């Protein structure tokens, strides 16, 4: 009921890109789209498994920063 | 004290939101705006079905443009995007969600390092937009560092540089009240307490003869905070009910157009602000918006505006006929269909924001100025002041 190069949401109508389909996400209220499926600036720190760098007051501040969230791993800290 | 505005006329809320309405048809990105669908959510008006289908295409246009566009939006577009994801009783999540946060995230970091260590530079934007931020990542539970924070502490707080309106102040009071209420930052409790009261204080010196906080367009951000908490040893109750009388006389000679200035000042009219975004109510009862049946139309009269830039050499001056019930977007749209003028806007949340005049664009700290005579700053934009036949409306390149 609406285009290609785009999923769509079964159980109500609204239409999503693909980039969606499969990705992890609940971007349908339904959940179909899961179903048939460089240096560091002073003060920041490196992610563990990519090139980005956070600012060291992003580590343990309770949100995954880093794409392996690895700014929240040791963070059952003392 | 506590601030407290009785109901308004149910009917005088009901044409407000009429003004609203049409925008829930606009789903291009250019017109897309979080504040209009926050407004209406926290308000006793609805669009019903429409609103599901607003909220997609915010989601749509947001998440693409920022992770994966026409003019994508803004750092502080985003963070009023935060608070319409909280309107609908949804936290922000998924890969996609973590992603925008740390991108708003960013956005803060970024004006603290150009604020500095100092506090003499400028946010690239607005400590507005600023609070903005901290607000929208604390309604979602995302915290901030405690030198976030200082930024906007150091900003209200006694013996700070520069001079903030209200709206900036009121701004900041909903993201200390949001931090509070939260428990977040535990370090800056006592600063963030006092923070609130100081700003309560200074909103309520800057209240006006007829009664407006700052001006009629400030007056709502500004109700929402003083809602929020009390205020013991002031008359809070007092000032608050002066307000009503200004807001209620401007209501009636239609004041209020902007939609932006509408989405701001619905909540305040069903007892709501954006820190009812915290515990948000989704399945409170609203009453169902119709499309005004209205014949508006049409004026027979022409009138005459005087058109005027002295920012520039050589100087502008021309006066332009217009159908009366123009905005002044129509006169300059008229002056440069005469010859010899041009000028360019870009889309925000409040409307077409003029951006240059005449080949000259505002720099840093800069903008377009719109006044009328003699001296005085409009209060509304171009394309929502309608001028006076005889009127003098200047555009002025000024610093701030
Ligand atoms: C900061 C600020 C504020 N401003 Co100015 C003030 N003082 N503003 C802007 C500044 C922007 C620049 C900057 N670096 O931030 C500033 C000082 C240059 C600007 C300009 C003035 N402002 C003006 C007014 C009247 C509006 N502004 C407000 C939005 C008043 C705001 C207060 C409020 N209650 O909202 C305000 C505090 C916060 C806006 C914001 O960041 N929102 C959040 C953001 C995420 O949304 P946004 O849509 O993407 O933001 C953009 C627009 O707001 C645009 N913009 C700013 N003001 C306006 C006004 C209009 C009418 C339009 C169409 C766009 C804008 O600038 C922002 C981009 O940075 C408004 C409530 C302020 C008020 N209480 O009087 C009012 C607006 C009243 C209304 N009926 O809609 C001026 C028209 C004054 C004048 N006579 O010239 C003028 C705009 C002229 C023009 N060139 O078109
Ligand atoms: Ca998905
Ligand atoms: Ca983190
Ligand atoms: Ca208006
Ligand atoms: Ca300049």
């Amino acid at each position: 009921s609406c285009p290609p190069t785009k999923f769509q949401c079964r159980t109500s109508g609204l239409c999503v890109p693909l980039t969606w389909r499969c990705d992890r996400d609940l971007d349908c209220s339904d959940g179909s789209d899961e179903e048939e499926c460089l240096a560091c600036l002073a003060g920041e720190l490196r992610c563990t498994l990519s090139d980005d760098c956070i600012p060291l007051t992003w580590r343990c501040d309770g949100h995954p920063d880093c794409p392996d969230s690895s700014d929240e791993l040791g963070c059952g800290t003392n | 004290e506590m601030c407290e505005i009785p109901e308004m006329d149910s009917h005088l809320v009901e044409k407000l939101g009429q003004h609203l309405l049409p925008w829930m048809d606009r789903l291009s990105l250019e017109h897309l705006n979080p504040s209009i669908y926050v407004g209406l959510r926290l308000s006793s008006l609805q669009a019903g079905t429409k609103e599901d289908l607003y909220l997609h295409s915010l989601k749509l246009g947001y998440q693409q443009c920022l992770l994966g566009c026409q003019g994508k939006p803004s750092m502080g577009q985003l963070a009023l995007y935060l608070l319409a994801l909280r309107a609908n009783c949804e936290f922000v999540r998924g890969h996609k969600g973590d992603r925008l946060v740390s991108q708003l995230k960013w956005f803060l970091e970024d004006e603290k390092r150009a604020i500095g260590h100092d506090h003499k530079g400028h946010p690239h934007t607005s400590y507005y937009q600023y609070g903005l931020g901290i607000l929208a990542l604390c309604l979602h539970q995302k915290r901030v560092h405690d030198s976030v924070v200082d930024k906007l502490l150091y900003a209200v707080e006694p013996f700070h540089q520069g001079h903030h309106s209200v709206d900036t102040a009121a701004m900041a009071g909903l993201a200390f009240t949001c931090l509070k209420r939260s428990n977040f930052n535990p370090g800056r409790r006592q600063r963030i307490t006092m923070a609130i009261r100081t700003v309560q204080e200074e909103i309520l010196k800057a209240q006006t003869p007829e009664g407006h906080f700052g001006n009629v367009y400030s007056t709502p951000l500004a109700l929402q905070f003083l809602m929020t908490s009390p205020m013991r040893g002031a008359e809070l109750g007092t000032a608050c009910l002066k307000a009503r009388v200004a807001l209620l006389a401007s209501l009636q000679d239609g004041a209020f157009q902007n939609a932006l200035m509408i989405s701001q000042l619905l909540p305040v009219l069903n007892h709501k602000t954006y820190i009812d975004l915290i515990f948000p109510d989704c399945l409170a009862p609203r009453v169902m918006l119709e499309p005004a049946a209205e014949t508006i139309p049409q004026t027979q009269e022409i009138i005459s505006v005087t058109l005027q830039v002295l920012s520039l050499l050589p100087p502008y001056r021309q006066s332009i006929s217009v159908l009366a019930g123009s905005t002044v977007e129509d006169v300059l749209k008229k002056a440069h269909e005469l010859g010899g003028f041009t000028y360019e806007t870009q889309a925000s949340l409040s409307g077409p924001y003029l951006t240059s005049v005449m080949g000259k664009a505002a720099g840093e700290r800069e903008f377009w100025q719109l006044l009328r005579d003699p001296n005085t700053p409009l209060l509304q934009g171009i394309a929502d002041y309608r001028p006076k036949d005889g009127e003098t409306i200047e555009l002025r390149l000024v610093s701030w």
